[PDB]
């Protein structure tokens, strides 16, 4: 069955780098439509960086430049390479695959999440 | 006392041999284009090789249909002559500006904000409709090079070629321009890797790519240039044949009434399936062979490197092939070898979907062989085209330009060209739009696989139970004339 395990978060200082990792099991990260998602407290959950089975990459305007989505198909993990890490990047962060076609969607699987917080 | 040099009429060779090279010029660039076609609709970021279904049928196929109502009109207010350099020069034209100015200018004028936008609000299974959005100016390269194939190889050329040598002189030479047509495949496959290969110079932003690509889109210009200067020779300085206007006044029968004929003559159907399921089963291999080429050589020059080493491959097997060619039918007829192009399709296809689709409980071979499972795809795949394509020049195309000559030289003529320019594109479309409801219905191409397997069995089950309709056809009607 699918499952969408995070790590990697952890407390860093502004402008520092952070690897977040999502062990995929259950299904190839090859052919997947795999993205990064974060929510702060407060607010809603935000997109942030998007990869495509054909190894296309999507990010967000308050990410693009800082954040690179990048998965390893050898261990079956997508990573989310964060830099230049702002306060603003506080968030709880989220591995989702997905498939859908315009507003079905096929399947929609979540991983629990990592909490990152930039320290200032 | 006519001349003669290497057994050959001197007066004779000034026909042929400036023929058989432009011949060599024209395949030179199709093997330049057509490596270089896919390398830019494939590894372009934001598209894949699901692209090219959707390119086959929704815009290559109705831009050479439109293409071949514009050379139809254009060839009655124009001469010989002149229709020869208003379809030749302005491929000249385009490749030259393209690898200069257009692709240089093309993340200016291609719009990747907007296919975003419709590949988040369609879906990931979208991308290779969309693809064609993001990068039209790479699909419009495509096209063009496709028309080089389908124009300038198949009608300006061989449409030249059959106007000025003799009917005995076109039975001795033609078999040695396709033994000359992949010796400019293993040249410009070497072409293509020299100067596919990352100058060790590096660039701030500089594309390795676009100056490898404007290195052989110059090529493109320099042996177009030699097309057009070697067809100027042959058109001044060699008497061609005054075979006057008494050809039938030449009615190409339209489209719909061109295939009505085609039911009508049960022997015609067999050969326009024949020609079709040799442009379905193809696609269905390749485009996802093509999937796996773009995983394993990610960068375009890495992908433009492996496709000139493959093109020069392809020379070398089909060189060999056409040399054996005139001892499989010598030996065993024209019916054996008119099923080893099905069969090799056939086999070498399902070993590279079984490859692909049963390869988890099978990996201590490509483990040990010093390979990855993607390069293991990669080869296979490789070794199915060339393979294919080797005996599809070697054993299909000498079958099927076997099988007219027990013909009426009536019905012969005809069909020979509603072949052609229908059955050609339309199996090439096909085979696509198959891929295109794949693709549409199971997501992904490598989701398409196991079903991709089973059509290859139907529709070579269909070519190989057409080919022995036809062996029966072309038997009897070549024997009872005797
Ligand atoms: N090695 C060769 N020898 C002789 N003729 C060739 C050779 N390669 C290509 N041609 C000619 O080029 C034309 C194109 O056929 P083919 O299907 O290979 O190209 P294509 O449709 O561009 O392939 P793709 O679908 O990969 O783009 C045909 O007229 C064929 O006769």
């Amino acid at each position: 069955e699918v499952q969408l395990v995070e790590s990697g978060g952890g407390l860093v200082q502004a402008g520092g780098s952070l690897r977040l990792s999502c062990a995929a099991s259950g299904f190839p990260v090859d052919e997947a439509y795999m993205t990064w998602y974060r929510q702060a407290p407060g607010k809603e959950r935000e997109w942030v960086a998007a990869i495509y089975s054909s190894g296309y990459t999507r990010y967000a305007d308050s990410v693009k430049g800082r954040f690179t989505i990048s998965r390893d198909n050898s261990k079956n993990t997508v990573y989310l390479q964060m830099n230049s890490l702002k306060p603003e990047d506080t968030a709880v962060y989220y591995c989702n695959v997905k498939d859908y076609v315009y507003n079905t969607y096929l399947y929609d699987y979540w991983g629990q999440g990592t909490q990152v917080t930039v320290s200032s | 006392a006519s001349p003669k040099i290497f057994g050959v009429e001197v007066a004779t060779l000034k026909k042929i041999i400036p023929l058989g090279l432009m011949f060599f010029c024209i395949l030179f660039n199709y093997t330049i284009l057509r490596d270089t076609k896919d390398v830019l609709v494939v590894t372009a970021k934001g598209s894949s090789a699901e692209i090219i279904p959707f390119l086959k049928t929704w815009v290559n196929l109705p831009m050479a249909i439109g293409f071949m109502l514009l050379y139809t009109k254009l060839s009655n207010v124009l001469s010989k002559k002149a229709l020869f350099y208003t379809v030749i020069v302005p491929f000249i034209i385009y490749f030259g500006a393209f690898g200069f100015v257009m692709y240089p200018l093309s993340n200016y004028i291609h719009p990747e904000a907007l296919a975003d936008k419709l590949l988040t609000t369609l879906g990931p299974r979208f991308m290779g409709p969309i693809a064609i959005l993001r990068i039209w100016s790479f699909c419009l390269f495509y096209v063009m090079a496709e028309l080089w194939g389908s124009v300038v190889v198949s009608v300006l050329f061989w449409g030249f070629a059959n106007q000025i040598t003799t009917v005995d002189e076109a039975k001795k030479f033609y078999p040695l321009f396709g033994l000359g047509a992949n010796v400019a495949l293993i040249f410009s496959g070497r072409t293509v890797k020299y100067f596919s290969n990352l100058r060790k110079n590096l660039g701030p932003g500089v594309d390795g790519w676009a100056v490898s690509l404007k290195a052989m889109m110059s090529i493109v210009v320099g042996m177009g240039l030699a097309i057009c200067l070697l067809y100027w020779w042959v058109n001044r300085y060699v008497p061609l044949p005054t075979r006057s206007k008494n050809k039938k006044e030449k009615p190409k029968m339209g489209t719909m009434e061109s295939l009505k004929f085609l039911v009508s003559s049960p022997y015609i159907r067999d050969l326009a399936t024949l020609v079709v399921a040799y442009g379905i089963s193809i696609n269905l291999v390749e485009v996802t062979w093509k999937s796996k080429l773009k995983a394993q050589f990610p960068s375009p020059n890495e992908y433009s490197a492996f496709m000139g080493d493959f093109s020069t491959c392809t020379g070398v097997a089909t060189f060999t092939m056409m040399l054996l060619s005139q001892y499989v039918f010598n030996k065993y007829g024209w019916g054996v070898a008119a099923k080893i192009t099905p069969t090799v399709l056939l086999l070498t296809g399902v070993a590279f979907f079984s490859l692909i689709l049963f390869g988890g409980p099978f990996a201590p071979l490509v483990a040990k062989l010093g390979m990855t499972p993607l390069l293991a795809a990669v080869y296979v795949g490789a070794l199915q085209n060339i393979f294919s394509k080797s005996a599809k020049y070697s054993l299909f195309d000498p079958c099927k330009e076997m099988a007219y000559i027990p013909l009426d030289e009536d019905t012969k003529v005809k069909g020979k060209a509603a072949i052609d320019v229908v059955c050609n594109p339309l199996g090439k479309s096909g085979g696509a739009l198959i891929q295109q409801f794949m693709i549409l219905s199971f997501g992904s191409l490598a989701n398409s696989t196991p079903y991709l397997g089973m059509i290859l069995l139907v529709i070579v089950t269909a070519w190989l139970a057409a080919a022995k309709s036809l062996e029966g056809q072309f038997n009897s009607l070549r024997s009872e004339e005797e």
